[PDB]
């Protein structure tokens, strides 16, 4: 299984060559270099049967990682009101780990997690980084409240789906309030239009049924122009008119690690969609070229960097790492059209994790960006995703999504979703019901694939497992959205 | 000493509206006094919809302590079109948060909402300043996108003229130069000379670009940056890989620009995107055995990192 994944151990580590051309890329790419092979020498090879002596021994500290997060159930320091508008975001980045790492919240708990979001949700639609009172919706905090919720929450009186079904119409009505004509969205009033306002979007459109034609028209198009000459996907595209139909869109930036995870998450989410002609392409080969390019070399680590002649970053095995299988499914989608070993290096990402990325055993716990960072939640969160995409060999099974759509039931649902413009909806109900299908099964369709396992250093360092695209544990994704869909 | 706003004349008539999180919340913050006392009075000039100065100054004191609060600053844009504030003013105040090390994506996106609604006649202090601003950072990948943005939007509108679309090719061209691995600066490039709308596209362009790119990596023969700016200007022009070969071959052990003849020193052969290149060319000329041998010499010998992809494209050759 790793013939094609060389262990970082067993490969000749080499600086990146200056060429004699000194630049201040390249001071700082040795010094991380530095950094990152003097804390592999100090370790021992997690492939060995007995852990040397003399060395650290680079099991995974999860227990504590565990209590580095539980300061969350708890309080903050005063330095974290930085992230005061981010606070579903602390509670995501919590309760995700806590699911990859294993670890059950008590029923109490996980109520003041539910009653907590809850009082982040406006009645006029979606939710704020704190309280509605506090706070205006956003796309971004709607996302990762909307994910806590299905990790946290129950479809009981006190559970807090009961009260996101309710809130349907609404959401939807925020959703379109943000619409642009061009395909963009803002991610609030008067907010920025990137990427991750239309990936955070779809993401929850797709969990709560309530996609309709007015609300994806030009979101393709916007989508497939941030794509860059790299490969990877920029944060936006600029629409330029002809003196909803510009003459041309033109991506606005490099390509990066964090908006190409959206990109191709968009996309991936939007070929569910029975629409004509849509969504408009992207070029896949490219976009795993990108991707694969990203990994970094033995001397740092085999971490991923989030753009070309950039530093390895651990959160970024997330976003580069999780978006490899969405890049292969449609890379075999295209070759498929026209008419296996590991795409990236699966151990050497899990090497990096559990010898660079982790706190320094006997501290605070936690995972990082790189050696001499702090650790954090987002970090924490980022870094135990990626170790579980590298790890599990997830695909998307085309014969898995054809039983989900024989098992769906399309007299069952919630109420259709009112469109704002009269003729916003589908067509009719055979159209609607096609579409909720399709939708549905192809969000169920990412699996495991049987004996494609990979637990470098032992068992005891295997995590759970998490779904590409969503980013949230199997066993939390199938019952949170067979609920809104009426599925079971 | 801290002052509370209960204790202001100017703040008399207000009543204050404390954070509604419910009884026992999940990750609380604990706040200083006088950032509680700020969103306490914020909460409740919010709620009466209130468009004053002194509801402008509050606004200006909570994203001093918490940047990234984008509610208080789509209050504070709103204030300022309301009271017909002087948008130049706002923006030398953004100057100096900048200066301060206040930053966030919102400090940015107010920055763009200023000079929209502004709409200078010419753009070319506000281009100068971004210029300047990458001196600590010149990745900073805001500041590229917002320029990205400025030069589109102003261009869209009529406003950059030659001389200005020039001077920015002088300006990137000396930021590459102090440092051939900003890649930044190479997506900037990019935009400059082949996705802006009004870039040429002539016999001329393309032989000086080439000049330019073949240059670059004889600099720098190891620099991933124009490597990947070669293979995305050869594709998205649909130019052979072949005729360039030459300029190529020797990192893989015409007039365009050929290696130096001794190679610079610390330049270990063979240059992986070399190979890249070498095999796709192979695959150009349909003799998928030679791409395939090179593609199984990058997986076990010279990119290993990659084993399994360059496995991967070498099956496909068959
Ligand atoms: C505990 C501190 C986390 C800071 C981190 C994440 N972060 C954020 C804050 C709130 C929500 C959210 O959303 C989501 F992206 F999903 F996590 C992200 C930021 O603003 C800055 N970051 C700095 C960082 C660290 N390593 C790479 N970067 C660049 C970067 C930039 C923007 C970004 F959005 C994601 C990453
Ligand atoms: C769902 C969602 C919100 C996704 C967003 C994911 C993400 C990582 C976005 C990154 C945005 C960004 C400007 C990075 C550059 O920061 P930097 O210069 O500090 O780091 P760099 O050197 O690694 O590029
Ligand atoms: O590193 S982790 O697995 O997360 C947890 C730490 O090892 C705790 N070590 C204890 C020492 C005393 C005996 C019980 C264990
Ligand atoms: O009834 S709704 O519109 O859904 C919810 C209210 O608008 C509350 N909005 C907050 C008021 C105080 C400032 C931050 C926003
Ligand atoms: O299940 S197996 O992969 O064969 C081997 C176990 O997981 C080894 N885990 C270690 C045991 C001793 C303490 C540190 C962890
Ligand atoms: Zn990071």
């Amino acid at each position: 299984a790793t013939e094609f994944t060389p262990s970082v151990y067993s490969l000749v580590s080499k600086p990146l060559p200056s060429n004699s051309r000194p630049s201040a890329t390249l001071d700082e790419q040795a010094e991380t270099e530095d950094l990152i092979s003097q804390l592999f020498d100090l370790t021992a090879d997690p492939n060995a049967l007995v852990s040397e002596h003399g060395k650290r021994y680079s099991g995974l500290r999860k227990q504590e990682h565990t209590q580095f997060l539980a300061s969350s159930f708890f309080q903050l320091p005063g330095k974290f009101v930085s992230l005061d508008a981010s606070r579903p975001w602390l509670v995501f980045w919590t309760v995700h780990s806590l699911d990859l790492l294993g670890v059950a919240l008590d029923q109490g708990t996980k109520d003041r997690v539910v009653s907590t979001l809850l009082h982040f949700l406006s009645p006029k639609g979606g939710f704020g980084g704190g309280p509605a009172n506090s706070q205006i919706p956003h796309l971004l905090p709607t996302y990762a409240s909307v994910c806590s919720l299905a990790i946290a929450g129950n479809d009981s009186s006190t559970g807090g789906w009961k009260d996101l079904a309710a809130a349907r119409q609404s959401i939807y009505e925020f959703f379109m309030r943000c619409k642009r004509p061009d395909g963009g969205f803002v991610v609030c009033e008067g907010g920025e239009v990137d990427v991750r306002g239309t990936y955070c979007l779809l993401v929850v459109a797709t969990l709560l049924d309530i996609i309709t034609p007015e609300l994806l028209h030009n979101v393709d198009k916007f989508v497939s122009a941030c794509q860059t000459y790299e490969g990877g996907f920029a944060c936006a595209s600029f629409p330029f008119p002809s003196v909803s139909e510009p003459s041309c869109r033109v991506s606005m930036a490099e390509a990066h690690g964090g908006y190409t995870s959206c990109s191709l998450n968009s996309h991936f989410l939007l070929t569910s969609v029975p629409l004509p002609s849509f969504p408009l392409s992207i070029d896949a080969n490219a976009a795993l070229r990108w991707t694969v390019l990203q990994q970094g070399e033995p001397i740092e680590g085999g971490g991923f960097r989030g753009r070309t002649n950039k530093l390895v970053d651990g959160c970024y095995s997330w976003w580069v790492g999780g978006g490899a299988p969405v890049a292969e499914e449609l890379v075999r989608r295209e070759k498929s059209r026209k008419v296996i070993p590991p795409i990236f290096n699966r151990v050497a990402l899990q090497e990096f994790t559990l010898v660079a990325a982790q706190q320094d055993p006997g501290s605070t716990g936690g995972l990082r960006d790189k050696p001499g960072k702090r650790p954090d939640q987002y970090h924490t969160c980022n870094n135990l995703s990626g170790l579980s995409i590298a790890q599990h060999k997830m695909s998307h099974s085309p014969s898995t999504v054809s039983s989900n759509r024989l098992k769906f039931d399309a007299s069952k649902g919630l109420p259709a979703v009112k469109p704002v413009a009269p003729g916003g909806g589908w067509k009719n109900e055979d159209e609607r019901q096609n579409a909720r299908r399709e939708i549905w099964a192809n969000a169920l369709g990412w699996i495991e694939e049987e004996g494609g396992e990979i637990i470098v250093g032992g068992k005891d360092n295997r995590i759970n497992t998490t779904t590409p695209v969503f980013n949230i544990l199997g066993l939390r994704l199938k019952p949170f959205i067979n609920y809104f869909y009426c599925q079971e | 000493t801290y002052i509370p706003m209960s204790q202001r004349r100017s703040w008399a008539d207000v009543k204050p509206i404390m954070q509604d999180d419910g009884p026992n919340p999940v990750v609380p913050i604990m706040y200083s006094e006088e950032y509680k006392d700020a969103m306490d009075y914020f909460r409740a000039i919010a709620a009466k919809e209130e468009k004053s100065e002194r509801a402008l100054e509050l606004t200006e004191i909570i994203v001093r302590m918490n940047p990234a609060h984008y509610t208080v600053w789509q209050y504070r844009f709103s204030l300022l079109t309301s009271l017909n504030k002087s948008l130049e003013d706002e923006l030398r105040l953004m100057n100096e948060f900048a200066v301060q090390n206040l930053k966030s994506y919102q400090v940015w996106h107010h920055r763009l909402l200023l000079l929209d609604r502004i709409s200078p006649q010419d753009p070319v202090s506000e281009i100068e300043y971004i210029h300047g601003s990458l001196l600590p950072d010149p990745k900073n990948y805001h500041t590229w996108a917002y320029l990205h943005w400025l030069y589109s939007h102003f261009s869209t509108l009529g406003r950059i003229s030659e001389a200005q679309w020039g001077s920015e090719l002088d300006w990137c061209n000396e930021m590459l130069r102090v440092d051939g691995r900003n890649n930044s600066a190479w997506g900037w490039r990019w935009y400059l000379r082949v996705s802006r709308p009004g870039a040429e596209t002539s016999s001329r362009s393309l032989q000086d670009e080439l000049i330019y790119i073949l240059k670059s990596i004889h600099l720098i023969p190891h620099n991933v940056s124009a490597w990947n700016y070669l293979r995305g200007f050869l594709k998205h022009f649909s130019l052979p890989l072949v005729p360039i070969l030459p300029a190529i071959l020797p990192y893989t052990a015409f007039g365009f620009p050929m290696p130096s003849d001794p190679l610079p020193e610390d330049t270990p052969l063979p240059v992986p995107l070399a190979l890249e290149y070498l095999a796709d060319s192979f695959i150009e000329q349909n003799r998928v055995d030679d791409a395939a041998k090179v593609f199984e010499k990058l997986s076990s010998e010279y990119d290993q990192m990659r084993a399994g992809y360059w496995e991967f494209r070498r099956r496909e050759c068959a």
